[PDB]
């Protein structure tokens, strides 16, 4: 009855037969590849409108970057 | 009917010691007319409440702790 | 460091003088590699050292599949003769 | 406990087992006594045998029968099992189950009602309750 | 209706848990001297705990907002002596 | 450092610091109060704790001995701010310290008392809390109104408290 | 002639939503949990006794 | 000492009696749906039964066959109940509420898991029967298949979190609980554990084989009482895995506004009813996975071995995978990987 | 050079009904040969019934498909009356045709409700049964017995 | 290979009278005494002979009454090679 | 000693007592028929050992590559924001390669068992 009609053939009618006869492979295969090219297709679309990335977290105490001033109080 | 306001509603016709009567033997609550006793002391009862399912209006309770 | 010395030298010495079966050579080379692994995880705590762990993580996935691939071996060998020697290699 | 974890393991063999799967069924709901059937004899106190026992089918009772752990009753159900019944001058029926394993209890009918195979397992649960165990073992 | 029977069985659990939950509370805070658990506790979070033991008199959780340290704790530093790993 | 392990046994050293090296107070708050006054001591003493530890940097493995003059100054300036703290704003510097114990040390479970501590805190000490590395967009969660994440039980005491500061004003 | 997929009616979609969220089974579900309502058939014996007929053997 | 003991005799009272009268509530409950009624006559409205049962099996006589190695026969059981009841030292019923507050909780209760396997691996090398291995070898192959799959739905659990402490990933369920976002996921983990926990319909190995009652057909007397007793505490110590990791675990609903109407300061009295409301909540959520495991056995026929191995390999594991991707993409995407 | 394994499916066996004895021989997974073994309910019935009058035969066909009575009743009802060259009259016609089909609803469910229950779905089972205790009184209030009613006879 | 120890009498008596506490039957003192005295046969009295019984032996007899209590090449891999023990 | 080191203690403590309890109270009978395996009632032949298909030994053994792929995630849930978008693309990479072998699995029917009969398709022809 129904089979395999090849994808070379025909892209879209072999998508439309695996979404109809082979639903949890070509369901898994969609959610699998939606992820990545949302990714890469909509980080930027929301770093643009919705709200840019967020700033660093420190990890360890921040060193100043400079020499020891002289200061004065608190003394022995 | 497997509805606890009916056990309850059975309990309060028929008194606490009838209650745990049967509850100690029968296991269920039943409330009803006594109906008569026979030659060895069992008594026989009908009862009409609408919760009560087809082969369960009528019942006896026994005269001894080994009934049979 | 002497548990893990100690298991691997024993577990070496009950591969080689193995005369019994060969599920015995399977277990000694499993248990060589955990003595490995033991002498290895006391150095990366002695040291605070993240190398020993990591490698000793790694160490852990290859007996993995160094395992699933030796018994795959085994039945393979075993689909041909329908049984294991005492002498079965 | 022994009364009230009742667990029996079935020997059907013939139209008996019809009225014993009856008891199971919602009118009369044997597990609300605490009646459970089991497959296996290692896991059941009680043989209930249900049918007319065979020549052919000896045998193989007693081994079921032999595999049941301690302590362990058997309830006779039906003529076919109590005496032979209807079969009872066949060439290939053994003549009552009591030929080949003892028996606590019969129950009598062609078959049984379901009623009457409750009030058989009633009176083996007298027995039961009626046993010294360790009152007998003071006596000694 | 509503089987009551047959949630009774369920009402038992149900009350064994309720019950055994709020007595493992009620053990917890009293064994805390009155406060709640202290959870998902880093090291940082212990050597606070090990620091506070040696300020309040190890009474164990109890909590002293004061400027400044008793004597005491000038000189009842631990340092922790470990067994050789061999 | 890692924790001990196997087997281990606590041991004190009974000597005194040698008598060469200046004596200093010990800051005496435990946990809860001083992640409560964490931020005011930062506020106050950021000078001295980069000096301390730009002395420690530079001193190249023998910091401990080298830099014993700054960490001095270090805990002499950390007395002071709980002291100041201890003198003008002791009843809401307790309201937050005790619900910080209540609430696993987690500032999130204390918004209504550390509302009243910074606000006396900044008025009677001129300190201000502030959380660095923020850009102008990025609001600072302590002071975010309707926040995702909430206590369990809000703090009696100091749900009381906050109300009567929203009577009288103050807050 | 049976027919084949490309001759149905429902949409991939619903197929895949009817496939992958077990409609039927959870009908199924609904009518024995319907049953668990309802009034049960246990007589009590032998405080109660099922029905005898003066035919009875 | 004293209270570490009390503690863990109450814990200990709670999780065994609960298991015994879950046996009790599937009775019922199963009757209930076949228009029957259960035990309602071993002790008060059949209150009873469950120690019925047990007092009978301890009176029982054990049985070891001729060709069995007797002692693995007595201690397989017993270690598969022993590693059963380990998994409750870290369920909490409240935050730190737990006999074990451990920093590696999640890890605790998979490994434990993973040690759930040999009993019936061992139970088939228990005698020495063909039937017995073929039956114990298709058990083993369907537990450690759905294994793969509960693993998996914990790890995605922890892609949200960053945290093995089962405390935490509870109290990070204060903002939504995870069945909301990952509803496929709660169905997709109660179909694993059901069939982990070899639950109908996924008895293969009990009521379609060559032995007649599963592996343990030979089993009579306390070793019977183990894996029984086994089984029906894995059921309930799966569903608190299913309960934490989805259902958000103590949490019910914010009760800071009636606490704070109720009470004026802490206290015992307090402490005692936030514990109750938190206790409560989680059991609410047991007592429904528990009717659900009875409703599925009450609604359903059973698959074969080869249906079952091809549902997991097949079809849930590549879902699975994909959600693996599907899951950090969403967190690069919206800039929220958890923090630790 | 295939090996077959042989293993006893019943008779004590919940899906073997106690009496079957099924000798399946497997190559792993699948059947390659089964060999049912019988008589373990031979009772010479057809024996007995050259030793019996014709009416005290008929009780014997109750007892072959011991679900579906009346239907064996009527077969060998029907095939004594042929011999005889007798007409049943139409009031009984009517009843022999009413309790066959009640009989055969009693049949379907016990058959129906065994099949699922074998496949595991336990719970028809429960349901039929019910059905099958309502059908068994009208059994009970024509013949006194609720399965071996010996209610069709020969005329 | 049957566990044999040999040990004192007045060590093993002491045990078995210790042992005669609990409720089910166990060795008794009196059957160790018993230990001590073989059989001796009335050399006047009546024998299976006189009921022309003869008794059987019991190294036949054992592998019999014991049955249940039993613990359990080179043409065998020839063999087993034209066999299948894999297949799909 | 705490209540976790107590409890794991505890638990095999009273399987013990249980298995005690049974062995004192029940009585103990052995005799060979009742020591015979239980088999349906009747007794089998022993045999060599049954010939298994290789999906049941492919099922175990692609148990532990996959866990183990699944078990080397635990890290990274772990660490995720520490490695944030690198650790992220990685990771994604990793899946992706094992995805390829679970491809091969499924394409290559790998743990299908085939029912070996098949009913016969060929037509029937009359030689005339
Ligand atoms: C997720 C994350 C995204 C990354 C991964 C992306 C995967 C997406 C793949 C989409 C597949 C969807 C699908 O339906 O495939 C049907 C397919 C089943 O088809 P089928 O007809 O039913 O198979 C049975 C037939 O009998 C069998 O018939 P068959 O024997 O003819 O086989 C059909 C074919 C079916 O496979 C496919 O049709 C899918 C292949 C799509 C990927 C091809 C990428 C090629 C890109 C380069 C462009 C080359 C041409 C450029 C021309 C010059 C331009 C001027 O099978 C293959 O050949 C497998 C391909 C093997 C790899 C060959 C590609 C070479 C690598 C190219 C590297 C590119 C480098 C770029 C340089 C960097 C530039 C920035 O399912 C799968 O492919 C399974 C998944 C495995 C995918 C790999
Ligand atoms: C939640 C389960 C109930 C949901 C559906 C309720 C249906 C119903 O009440 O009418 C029965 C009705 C039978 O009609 P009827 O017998 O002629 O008249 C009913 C009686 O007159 C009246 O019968 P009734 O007296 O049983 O109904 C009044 C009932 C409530 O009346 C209501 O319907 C109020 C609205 C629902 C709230 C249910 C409150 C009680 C929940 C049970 C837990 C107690 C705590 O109040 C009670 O008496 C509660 C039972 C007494 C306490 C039980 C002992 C507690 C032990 C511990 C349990 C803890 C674990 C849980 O059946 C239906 O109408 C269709 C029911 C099909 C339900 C479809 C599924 C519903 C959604 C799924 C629920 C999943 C479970
Ligand atoms: C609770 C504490 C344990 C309770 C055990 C009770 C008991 O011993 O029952 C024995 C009892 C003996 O079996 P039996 O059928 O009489 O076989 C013995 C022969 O038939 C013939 O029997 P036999 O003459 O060879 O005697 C064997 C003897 C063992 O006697 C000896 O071999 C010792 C000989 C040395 C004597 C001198 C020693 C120095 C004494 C110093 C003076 C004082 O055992 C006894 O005499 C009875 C036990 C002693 C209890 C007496 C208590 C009296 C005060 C109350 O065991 C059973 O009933 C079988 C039940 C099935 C057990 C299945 C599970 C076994 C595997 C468990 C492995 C657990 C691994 C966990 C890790
Ligand atoms: C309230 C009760 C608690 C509720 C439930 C727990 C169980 C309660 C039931 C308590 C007692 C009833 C069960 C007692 C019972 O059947 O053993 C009876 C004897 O009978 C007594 O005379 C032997 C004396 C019996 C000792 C009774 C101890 C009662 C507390 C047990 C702890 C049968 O053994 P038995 O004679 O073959 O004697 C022994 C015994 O079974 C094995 O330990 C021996 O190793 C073996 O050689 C065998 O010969
Ligand atoms: C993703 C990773 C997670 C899933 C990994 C599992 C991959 C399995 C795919 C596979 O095995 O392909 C085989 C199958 C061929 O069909 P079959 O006849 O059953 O082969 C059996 C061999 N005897 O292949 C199939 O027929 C089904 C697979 C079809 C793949 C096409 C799916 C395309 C997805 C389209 C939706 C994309 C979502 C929106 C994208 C927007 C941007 C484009
Ligand atoms: C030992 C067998 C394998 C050990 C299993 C490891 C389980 C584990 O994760 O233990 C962790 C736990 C302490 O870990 P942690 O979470 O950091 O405690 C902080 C609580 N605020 O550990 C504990 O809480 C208690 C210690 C359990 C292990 C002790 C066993 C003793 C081993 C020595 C055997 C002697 C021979
Ligand atoms: C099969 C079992 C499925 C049962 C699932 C029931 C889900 C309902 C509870 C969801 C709990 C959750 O994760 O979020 C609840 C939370 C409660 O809000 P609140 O108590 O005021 O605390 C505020 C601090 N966030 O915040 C919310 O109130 C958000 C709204 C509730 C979550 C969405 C509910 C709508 C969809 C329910 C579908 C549930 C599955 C079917
Ligand atoms: C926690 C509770 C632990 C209770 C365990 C106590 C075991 C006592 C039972 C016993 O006496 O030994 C039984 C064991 C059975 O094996 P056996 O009789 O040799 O062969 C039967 C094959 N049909 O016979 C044996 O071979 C003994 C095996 C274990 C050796 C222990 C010796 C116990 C001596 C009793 C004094
Ligand atoms: C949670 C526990 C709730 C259940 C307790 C009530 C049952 C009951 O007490 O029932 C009464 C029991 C005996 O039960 P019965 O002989 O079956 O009579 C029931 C009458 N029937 C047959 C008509 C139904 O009396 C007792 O010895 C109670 C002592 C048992 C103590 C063990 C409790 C375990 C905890
Ligand atoms: S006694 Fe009657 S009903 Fe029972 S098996 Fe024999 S013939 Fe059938």
């Amino acid at each position: 009855i129904n089979a395999n009609p090849g994808f070379w053939n025909g892209p879209f009618r072999y998508l439309r037969w695996s979404a109809h006869n082979r639903p949890h492979l070509f369901f898994a295969f969609a959610i699998g590849i939606a992820g990545p090219v949302a990714a890469l297709t909509l980080t930027p679309l929301r770093r643009k409108y919705l709200y840019p990335d967020h700033s660093p977290l420190p990890q360890s105490y921040p060193l100043p970057q400079r020499a020891r001033e002289q200061l004065t109080g608190f003394d022995d | 009917s497997s509805s606890l306001y009916r056990v309850l509603r059975n309990a309060w016709e028929v008194g606490p010691r009838s209650y745990w009567k049967q509850l100690n033997s029968i296991g269920d609550t039943k409330s009803g007319r006594l109906v008569g006793t026979d030659i060895y002391g069992n008594k026989f009862y009908e009862t009409d409440h609408q919760d009560e399912i087809h082969l369960r209006t009528r019942y006896v309770e026994y005269k001894e702790k080994d009934y049979d | 460091m002497f548990i893990g010395t100690i298991i691997l030298v024993l577990s070496f010495l009950g591969f080689v003088f193995n005369r019994r079966n060969i599920i015995l050579a399977f277990i000694c080379l499993e248990t060589m590699l955990l003595g490995i692994n033991l002498i290895l995880l006391r150095n990366s705590v002695l040291f605070d050292d993240i190398s020993g762990s990591l490698f000793a993580i790694v160490i852990i996935i290859l007996a993995g599949v160094e395992s699933a691939i030796g018994l795959s071996l085994l039945v393979s060998y075993y689909r041909l003769r329908g049984v294991i020697n005492s002498y079965g290699i | 406990a022994r009364q009230g974890s009742f667990w029996p393991v079935t020997f059907g063999l013939a139209c008996c087992a019809v009225e014993m799967m009856h008891v199971s069924a919602p009118r009369y709901d044997q597990d609300r006594l605490g009646i459970i059937f089991r497959a296996s004899p290692r896991q059941s106190d009680i043989m209930i045998v249900a049918g007319t026992l065979t020549n052919k089918m000896a045998p193989v009772l007693r081994q079921v029968y032999d595999q049941m752990p301690e302590p362990r009753w058997v309830i006779s159900m039906g003529s076919c099992a109590n005496g032979g019944g209807y079969y009872h001058f066949s060439y290939s029926v053994v003549r009552g189950c009591d030929r080949i394993v003892p028996v606590d209890v019969y129950v009598p009918g062609c078959p049984p009602t379901s009623e009457a195979l409750m009030y058989g397992v009633f009176q083996l649960q007298r027995k039961m309750r009626n046993t010294k165990i360790t009152r007998m073992w003071y006596r000694k | 209706a509503i089987p009551f029977e047959a949630l009774l069985p369920y009402g038992i659990i149900f009350g064994l848990l309720t019950a055994g939950g709020g007595a493992m509370q009620v053990l917890h805070v009293y064994r805390n001297g009155g406060v709640r658990d202290r959870f998902a506790i880093d090291q940082w979070d212990s050597q606070m705990m090990e620091r506070d033991l040696r300020l309040n008199g190890g009474q164990g959780r109890k909590q002293v907002d004061q400027a400044t340290a008793p004597e005491a704790f000038k000189h009842n530093h631990v340092w922790k002596s470990e067994r050789p790993l061999i | 450092p890692r924790e001990a392990a196997a087997h281990w046994v606590p041991f004190e050293d009974k000597a005194n610091m040698p008598d060469n090296v200046p004596d200093v107070v010990e800051v005496g708050a435990t946990s809860a109060p001083l992640l409560s006054a964490s931020y005011f001591i930062g506020a106050k003493c950021k000078p001295y704790n980069d000096d301390f530890m730009l002395c420690r940097e530079e001193s190249q493995g023998s910091g401990a001995i080298d830099c014993l003059k700054e960490g001095r100054r270090v805990t002499r300036c950390a007395v002071s701010v709980i002291e100041d703290i201890n003198k003008s704003c002791l009843d809401e510097f307790r309201l937050h310290w005790q619900c910080l114990e209540q609430n696993n040390h987690q500032l999130s479970g204390c918004r209504k008392a550390e509302a009243l501590l910074n606000k006396c805190v900044f008025t009677k000490l001129n300190l201000e809390k502030k959380i660095p590395g923020l850009r102008p967009d990025e609001e600072p969660v302590f002071l975010k109104k309707d926040p995702w994440i909430k206590p369990a039980v809000d703090d009696f005491k100091s749900v009381r408290a906050y109300a009567e500061a929203k009577k009288n004003g103050t807050l | 002639r049976p027919a084949t997929w490309e001759e149905s009616e429902e949409g991939a979609l619903s197929k895949a939503t009817k496939y992958f969220l077990l409609a039927e089974m959870f009908r199924g579900l609904y009518v024995v949990l319907e049953q668990f309502f309802r009034a049960p058939y246990t007589i009590y014996y032998p405080f109660e006794k099922g029905p005898v007929s003066p035919r009875f053997r | 000492m004293i209270i570490n003991i009390v503690e863990i005799l109450i814990f200990l009272v709670c999780v065994l009696f609960s298991v015994a009268y879950l046996t009790v509530a599937e009775r019922k409950t199963l009757a209930y749906m076949q228009r029957r009624l259960g035990p309602n006559f071993v002790g008060y409205y059949g209150l009873l039964q469950a120690f019925a049962d047990a007092v009978k099996l301890l009176l029982k006589e054990i049985v070891l066959p001729k060709e069995s190695n007797y002692i693995i026969l007595v201690i397989s059981p017993l270690i598969t109940l022993i590693t059963a009841l380990i998994g409750w030292v870290v369920i909490p019923l409240g935050p730190g509420i737990t006999l074990g507050e451990l920093n590696l909780g999640i890890l605790f209760s998979l490994a434990i898991g993973s040690l759930g396997v040999f009993g019936s691996l061992l139970s088939g090398w228990s005698s020495n029967s063909k039937y017995s291995l073929l039956g114990s070898i298709r058990s083993t192959a369907q537990l450690i298949s759905y294994e793969l799959i509960l693993t998996s739905i914990f790890i995605i659990i922890i892609m949200f979190v960053s945290s093995l402490n089962i405390t935490t990933i509870i109290e990070t369920q204060r903002v939504v609980w995870y069945c909301i976002p990952l509803l496929p996921l709660l169905l997709i983990f109660f179909i694993a554990s059901v069939a982990e926990t070899a639950r109908p319909p996924f008895d293969l190995t009990e009521s379609e084989s060559e032995l007649v009652a599963g592996y343990f057909t030979e089993y009579s007397g306390s070793p019977f009482v183990f894996f029984f007793l086994a089984e029906y505490s894995n059921i309930i110590l799966i569903s608190a895995f299913n309960g934490y990791l989805l259902l958000g675990g103590y949490l019910s609903f914010n009760y800071s506004y009636l606490f704070n109407i109720l009470f004026n300061d802490y206290s015992y009295v307090s402490f005692l009813f936030e514990g109750l409301i938190n206790s409560s909540a989680y059991a609410i959520k047991l007592v429904f996975l528990m009717f659900s495991f009875i409703w599925v056995r009450a609604a359903f026929p059973r698959f074969t071995y080869d249906n079952l191995i091809n549902f997991c390999w097949i079809i849930l594991l590549p879902l699975l995978f994909g959600i693996f991707l599907i899951i950090p993409s969403t967190l690069y995407i919206f800039d929220s990987f958890p923090t630790l | 050079r295939i090996r077959a394994f042989t293993i006893n499916f019943g008779p004590q066996h919940p899906a073997a009904h106690g009496v079957l004895r099924l000798i399946l021989e497997l190559s792993g997974e699948e059947i390659i040969r089964s060999d049912p073994h019988v008589g373990l309910l031979h009772r010479g019935t057809e024996k007995l019934i050259e030793y019996k009058t014709y009416m005290q035969a008929l009780p014997y066909f109750d007892r072959l498909d011991y679900v579906s009575m009346m239907t064996n009743e009527q077969v060998f009802s029907l095939a004594v009356e042929k011999l005889l060259n007798v007409e049943v009259p139409l009031r009984g016609k009517y009843i022999r045709t009413m309790f066959g089909e009640i009989t055969r609803v009693l049949n379907h469910l016990m058959s129906v409700c065994s099949h699922a229950m074998d496949v595991g779905a336990l719970t028809p089972f429960l349901w039929g049964f019910e059905e099958r205790e309502k059908l068994m009184e009208f059994y009970e209030r024509v013949s006194g017995a609720r399965l071996h009613a010996a209610y069709v006879r020969p005329g | 290979e049957v566990r044999h120890i040999e040990l004192p009498k007045a060590l093993y008596q002491a045990y078995t009278k210790a042992t005669q506490a609990i409720w089910w039957p166990t060795y008794s003192p009196d059957q160790v005494e018993r230990q001590f005295l073989s059989q001796k046969i009335d050399p006047s009295a009546k024998t299976f002979n006189d009921l022309d019984l003869t008794p059987m032996e019991l190294p036949d007899l054992m592998f019999k009454l014991i049955r249940p209590y039993r613990v359990n090449v080179s043409q065998l891999e020839n063999k087993e090679k034209t066999f299948v023990h894999i297949l799909d | 000693m705490n209540t976790f080191i107590i409890f794991i203690i505890l638990i095999p403590i009273v399987g013990f007592a249980l298995l005690a309890v049974n062995i004192l109270l029940a009585v103990y009978k052995p005799y060979n028929e009742k020591l015979g395996a239980f088999e349906c009632g009747l007794t089998s032949f022993n045999q060599t050992r049954l010939a298994f298909n290789a999906a049941f030994i492919l099922v175990a053994i692609l148990f532990l590559p996959f866990d183990l792929e699944i078990s080397t995630l635990l890290p990274y849930v772990m660490s995720i924001y520490l490695v944030s978008n690198y650790g992220f693309t990685i990771v994604l990479l990793f899946l992706l390669i094992l995805i390829i072998g679970f491809v091969y699995e499924i394409n290559t029917n790998a743990l299908k068992i085939n029912k070996h009969n098949k009913p016969n398709t060929d037509s029937l022809i009359y030689k005339l």
